[PDB]
């Protein structure tokens, strides 16, 4: 899983908006910059800026 | 905060 070290709030509709500190699965990271991410902490699923978050445990 | 990249290739 990987933890976002910057809230994101959602720029289109299909974003995932999240706060650091939330646990995150990544759910498809081929499509470019942006990953498709599931939120472990909210439930909520939308793409997302990779840069803004990190491998955790 | 960091740069927001591009957006991804959209798919057709």
């Amino acid at each position: 899983t990987f933890v976002a070290l910057y809230d994101y709030e959602s720029r289109t509709e299909t974003d995932l908006s999240f706060k650091k500190g939330e646990r995150l699965q990544i759910v498809n990271n081929t499509e470019g910059d942006w990953w498709l991410a599931h939120s472990l902490t909210t439930g909520r699923t939308g793409y997302i800026p990779s840069n803004y978050v990190a491998p955790s445990d | 905060a960091p740069p927001l990249p591009p957006r991804n290739r959209p798919r057709l």
